[PDB]
RNA sequence: UAAUUGCGAUAACGAACGAGACCUUAACCUACUAAAUAGUGGUGCUAGCAUUUGCUGGUUAUCCACUUCUUAGAGGGACUAUCGGUUUCAAGCCGAUGGAAGUUUGAGGCAAUAACAGGUCUGUGAUGCCCUUAGACGUUCUGGGCCGCACGCGCGCUACACUGACGGAGCCAGCGAGUCUAACCUUGGCCGAGAGGUCUUGGUAAUCUUGUGAAACUCCGUCGUGCUGGGGAUAGAGCAUUGUAAUUAUUGCUCUUCAACGAGGAAUUCCUAGUAAGCGCAAGUCAUCAGCUUGCGUUGAUUACGUCCCUGCCCUUUGUACACACC
């Protein structure tokens, strides 16, 4: 591409959304050590926040990475589809969203409770340590708990 | 060639033999141009036990 | 290190247990008018060139 | 292996023993002999046999053959 | 009437498989012994003009135990 | 993470100094010089080949090559 | 001498297009582009991102002039490529029918294809003329 | 009418037609110029018929091929067949024997099989085994 | 070389070297002679082939094996371990990314070198396991030429996909360098290690 | 019910995986006869004149 | 010798079943009969680029001609031929040349006498005897179950990456299968990110789907050895398809979650050439579901061309008080 050169403007390692990320990688992967954004999200993200991915994580303007935070925790104001997101249609509030950070962790929980306290099937199965999708437990998964 | 592969054994035990019964089909087609009389004679007679004979007419 | 450069003049046969093993007897270039039986580890037919890594050696028999 | 059966070999015996004077050094001649002459039922056993009756001949021309 | 059925008597049974399979049932089932049946059956097939005919006897005959029974005359190959 | 992956000035100027001698130089012999990892490798190859040091006697993905200019 | 697009290997001719469709700036390209995945039977959308249509434009254009009629249908199972079903052996996929049949108005209404008879696209006679030219182009720079 | 031949190669399944008229010297697969082809690794496999017998002998004639069937080696091994076939149809039946025969003879002797098609072909699977050859697996008990 | 056109043309060095010399993907032929005595009749060379592809009958009887091209015989061996089987197309051209690697590395046909590190990783002698008598000691044998080349490719390649296992560096970069090292064997080489250490054991049991 | 199931200790995978494992799982084929195959059990037999009948 | 296949020795001579022959499939026919349901060249009608003629396409009949390619009939061909080594100069084997082909030409189909308490009464309106027969072991209807999970065994699938993953771009098979008293195979046009939907359409098929533009693979980029962009288990939330019905999640799509696995102990399977391995397809099943099978073509090796060491089985010889024959 080019000999880029720089000089003490980029720092190693920069945390945001409750999490850390390491410089020295090409930015879209760096995004994805935070929980809830796969390489597709972080793709589309940051070619939303208008930053050029050929970048690291080591670069980035102060200002273009809170861009991309932004965009992250608003994904259906910023005109990305819908069904591209972790959560549509709620169960409660019904609107759609995409969780993100230490946040998925709560709402995994908040789901999988939901049915226990209902006595659902499912739940009943998850609260037992099993394979709840239904697959043969016979001779798969041994080594486990 | 219409094939058809079963395993030879009515149950389950044994080594799994297979075996492919195969039965063939032979087409041919002949273009004449006639009056209505030699067709008719040509089509009634000619008439042999196993081959499927069969006349159609027309330009489409 | 002597060289000693030997060509393959009969095959006579598979030795070893195993049989990976054939009989030859070769005609050394270097001064003919001599003669030894070896036995080879690869296959082989007449008029290839063995290198005997010792000269005057043979054995006969294999298990 | 390329062994012939007896088949072959006895009817290769058998036309030597009678047709002699006719039949040649030449399994293509020898060939178109054995129709005219024998009759088998395929081609391949026929050429199997004037191949051997050929073979046969090429030697009774060096030395008796026994049979 | 799109349809119609003839009858035709068959040159000779003596050399039809069928003809002579049910000649056996119906001896054995008439109450013949067992070698005449064969035997017969076997003896009238040669006599039509047949290269060779075999016939087999499986199954149980008075005794509890299974056997069987080749009965054969003439010509047969069994291959190709 | 081991280094190898940005720019560092002085290593720009090891990048100048240190490719001659080099009968063979690519994706791989940059690596192995203590230095840029395989992305910014390619980028190096490229821009030796800006003007200078660098023939390219052959092509493409995966194998790179080069030899030092006459 | 005179020149076809045949005269020119795959790459050079398509990648000398895309430079091309681009310059131009003609072109029509969705919207979704960028956001959007080529087909079910891949992980990652295009690295191209601002371009990668008129690759596909481009491709699209010379495949339906090398030959009669096309439709979506085919250039859906031409562009496919095989789908790791995850942890079960591959299967060959079709792709998308909707970048390649949105990919095929905009080359129409940029008049380098039009329906045809029979079925499918056919190449405009205005697009033999404008890719015979290109290609000619493209030995122009290796004379 | 002008003077032309037809001939063929053939590797596997694939089967490469040929067109050799008498014209100004264009060598075009399918429709593409023998420059391109590409397998490319492979591009000299199908030159070697010209450089064999030196580049000259095609400019009285014009030459075409068109593979279908077969696989993305196949269809090489095929054309340069047919195209040398071809030829040496060409010398046969209007340049003189001799010219032919020492056409033949720098073919035959270098050779891949130029003049004659390869016996080799895929054997049938056979039921307990995911291959001819190839049996399953067994574990005794 | 008498330039020569018709219609669509054909490319200037193509044109060049091909109807002249009968060389590889652009290497010479000539010269390029085995250092060791046997090993030829064992080790190809002319007749001289453009790149190693070939639809050669090389199986059906026991010894033609040998008559097939070295550097061939090398890019076959290539391809393997699986994941590889097949694959001639892509090892070709690692052959070819070698090959020019090997020249540039201090000139000689890389032709030349692969030919000299085979002839340097083969066994002179081994060891077989005879019986003996259930413990079984081990009876040295002189092995054939054929044998001490197969054992040679096999060798050479290996140890070379072992070493570009797991590494940035490439098989085409490992191979030339496993050969350059083996041209003339400098025991850092996987190859010669394994012939000596073979060598080793077969003079100690003899 | 299925509030039962939820409510009940002793279930789940937590449970079984801290019980020892019965040895009858890790056993052989059983077999249970098969020397004595040829050894009718019968106790009956047939006898010379009922087979000389029917044969 | 693959073969009680032959040569030869010979109180045996000469034959039959089985092996071989035979049949089928894949290989060769510019020889033969042909073809708008296969295709080639010429001619028109016509587009583009060059223009000096050229180059590259369009046009189920605008006409002429042909059968190399495709198809399938009839024939032909190979018999291990020529020659030379080798051998009881016997049957044979081995090498070179030639050849479409020279390993039983490659692969199958068929397959004697005899044996087993092998498997199958759960394929049969084949069947003996036993059992049961109205609160049924008949039958149908509703719902669950065959999937149930501390764990042992077997067949597989995907992997541990740099001969690689990913992203664009090149772009190439063969065996198949398809709807009448019906809803099968589906081109094309739109709508949809996707799965899909919708409007039409060709085909009872060498005629249409389909050149099945299949996957490995090839090319130019991105990543750069980091459990990494290798790997994708587990799991959440949404959208669709089949079906009367999908919860214990039929299948399909999207986002997210990102495990074990760093080539695997003792052991053990399969294999000799278009084979192994890698790669995908069609067919069976099938309303819907292939990580299975039966076939198919694609890319295409390394190593034997030997032996009796292991294991398995044959053959003599020899022991037998066995003959229901060492159960
Ligand atoms: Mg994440
Ligand atoms: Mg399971
Ligand atoms: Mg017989
Ligand atoms: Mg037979
Ligand atoms: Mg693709
Ligand atoms: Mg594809
Ligand atoms: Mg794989
Ligand atoms: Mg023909
Ligand atoms: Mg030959
Ligand atoms: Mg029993
Ligand atoms: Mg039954
Ligand atoms: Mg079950
Ligand atoms: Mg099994
Ligand atoms: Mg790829
Ligand atoms: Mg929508
Ligand atoms: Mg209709
Ligand atoms: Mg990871
Ligand atoms: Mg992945
Ligand atoms: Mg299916
Ligand atoms: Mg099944
Ligand atoms: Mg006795």
């Amino acid at each position: 591409s080019l000999v880029v050169q720089e000089q003490g403007s980029f720092q190693h390692i920069l945390r945001l959304l409750n999490t850390n990320v390491d410089g020295n990688i090409k930015i879209v992967y760096a995004l994805t050590t935070i929980k809830g954004v796969g390489r597709r999200y972080s793709n589309l993200v940051c070619k939303k926040a208008d930053v050029d991915l050929h970048k690291r994580a080591g670069e980035l303007t102060q200002e273009e990475l809170e861009r991309i935070v932004q965009i992250m925790q608003n994904p259906t104001h910023y005109k990305i589809p819908a069904w591209f997101l972790n959560r549509q249609n709620d169960i409660t509030d019904g609107k759609d969203y995409h969780t993100l950070a230490n946040n998925v962790e709560s709402k995994l929980r908040d789901d999988l409770e939901r049915l226990k306290k209902i006595r659902a099937h499912r739940g009943i199965r998850h609260f037992w340590g099993l394979r709840v999708r239904g697959q043969h437990t016979k001779t798969t998964g041994r080594r486990r708990a | 060639v219409l094939k058809i592969s079963t395993r030879k054994t009515p149950n389950g035990e044994g080594s799994k033999t297979w075996e492919t019964y195969e039965m063939r089909i032979h087409k041919r087609y002949i273009d004449l141009e006639a009056p209505v009389q030699i067709v008719k004679r040509i089509t009634q007679i000619t008439i042999e036990p196993g081959v499927d004979v069969e006349v159609v007419v027309a330009s489409n | 290190t002597p060289v000693t450069l030997a060509k393959v003049i009969k095959v006579l046969g598979r030795t070893g247990s195993r049989g990976g093993v054939t009989q030859v007897r070769v005609e050394f270039l270097e001064d003919t008018s001599r003669t030894i039986v070896r036995n080879v580890k690869g296959p082989v037919r007449e008029n290839d060139i063995l290198v005997l890594m010792e000269s005057e050696r043979e054995a006969r028999r294999l298990r | 292996g390329r062994v012939r059966t007896k088949t072959v070999k006895r009817a290769s015996k058998a036309l030597i023993e009678r047709y002699y004077p006719k039949l040649t050094l030449d399994f293509q001649t020898n060939k178109r002999l054995c129709d005219e002459i024998a009759t088998i039922q395929s081609k391949r056993l026929r050429n199997k046999i004037a191949g051997y009756t050929t073979h046969l001949m090429k030697r009774i021309q060096k030395g008796p053959v026994r049979g | 009437g799109t349809i119609v059925l003839y009858a035709e008597r068959v040159q000779d049974r003596g050399l039809s498989a069928v003809a002579q399979a049910e000649s056996m049932k119906f001896k054995l089932l008439n109450g013949l012994a067992i070698r005449r049946a064969a035997y017969g059956v076997v003896r009238y097939v040669m006599e039509s003009g047949a290269k060779g005919c075999e016939v087999v006897v499986s199954g149980k005959l008075r005794a509890a135990r299974a056997k069987a029974m080749k009965f054969a005359d003439g010509f047969l190959i069994h291959s190709g | 993470a081991q280094h190898a992956v940005i720019l560092d000035q002085e290593k720009y100027d090891r990048i100048l100094k240190e490719v001659p001698t080099y009968r063979y130089v690519s994706v791989s012999v940059l690596v192995d010089r203590l230095k840029i990892g395989g992305s910014l490798a390619r980028i190096a190859l490229r821009h030796l080949e800006k003007e200078g040091i660098i023939k390219p006697i052959s092509k493409h993905s995966k194998q790179a090559i080069y030899t030092r200019a006459t | 001498p005179g020149v076809s697009v045949r005269d020119v290997a795959a790459q050079d001719f398509i990648n000398a297009y895309a430079s091309f469709l681009q310059r131009q700036g003609k072109l029509e390209v969705p919207g979704y582009v960028d956001i959007v995945k080529t087909s079910s039977g891949n992980e990652m959308p295009p690295q191209d991102a601002e371009g990668w249509f008129y690759k596909r434009a481009a491709s699209v254009a010379r495949h339906i002039y090398m030959r009669k009629q096309v439709g979506v249908g085919k250039l859906n199972k031409l562009y496919g490529g095989a789908k790791s079903r995850g942890v079960r052996p591959y299967k060959h996929i079709d792709a998308s029918g909707s970048i390649n049949r949105k990919v095929l108005q905009a080359l129409e209404k940029i008049g380098i294809v039009e329906i045809s008879p029979k079925g499918g696209r056919r190449i405009s006679e205005n697009g033999q003329r404008d890719l015979d030219r290109i290609a000619a182009q493209t030995l122009e720079e290796d004379e | 009418a002008v003077p032309s031949v037809q001939t063929f190669g053939k590797k596997k399944s694939a089967t490469a037609v040929a067109h050799v008229k008498a014209g100004k010297g264009l060598i075009k697969v399918n429709g593409s110029p023998i420059t391109l082809v590409e397998p490319e690794i492979l591009r000299f496999k199908v030159y070697e018929p010209l450089l064999l017998v030196g580049l000259d002998k095609f400019s009285n004639i014009d030459i075409r091929v068109r593979v279908t069937g077969g696989g993305h080696v196949s269809q090489v091994y095929a054309i340069r067949q047919a195209i040398a076939k071809g030829l040496v149809a060409y010398h046969q039946k209007y340049v003189d024997e001799q010219s032919k025969n020492e056409l033949k003879k720098a073919f035959t002797s270098y050779d891949r099989t130029l003049l004659i098609a390869d016996s080799r072909r895929p054997e049938p699977k056979k039921f307990g085994g995911k291959g001819a050859r190839s049996r399953f697996q067994k574990s005794y008990r | 070389f008498t330039p020569v056109v018709l219609a669509t043309p054909i490319p200037e060095e193509v044109q060049q070297a091909q109807t002249e010399i009968k060389l590889f993907n652009k290497w010479s032929f000539e010269e390029v002679e085995v250092k060791d005595a046997s090993l030829v009749d064992y080790v190809q060379v002319r007749q001289p082939i453009f790149v190693a592809h070939t639809a050669g009958r090389y199986a059906n009887k026991r010894f033609r094996k040998a008559q097939c091209p070295i550097i061939e015989r090398l890019t076959n061996s290539l391809m393997m371990n699986g994941r590889n089987n097949g694959k001639k197309l892509k090892a070709v051209r690692i052959i070819k990314h070698t090959l020019d690697i090997i020249n540039v590395l201090t000139d000689q046909n890389p032709i030349q070198v692969v030919v000299d590190a085979i002839t340097n990783t083969g066994p002179r002698e081994d060891t077989t396991r005879v019986g003996g008598g259930g413990a079984a000691r081990r009876q040295a044998v002189d092995v054939s030429p054929l044998r001490r080349v197969n054992q040679a490719i096999a060798l050479l390649t290996i140890g070379a996909r072992e070493a570009a296992f797991r590494n940035i560096k490439t098989i085409a970069e490992t191979l030339a360098e496993e050969l350059i090292n083996a041209a003339k064997g400098s025991s850092t080489s996987y190859a010669i290690k394994k012939k000596d250490e073979l060598e080793r054991v077969a003079k100690s049991n003899r | 019910g299925n509030e039962g199931a939820i409510r009940d200790k002793t279930a789940g995978r937590r449970n079984n995986r801290s019980k020892d494992v019965t040895d009858s799982a890790t056993t052989k084929k059983s077999n249970t006869r098969r020397a004595t195959d040829r050894h009718s059990r019968t106790g009956k037999t047939d006898t010379k004149k009922k087979v000389n009948q029917g044969w």
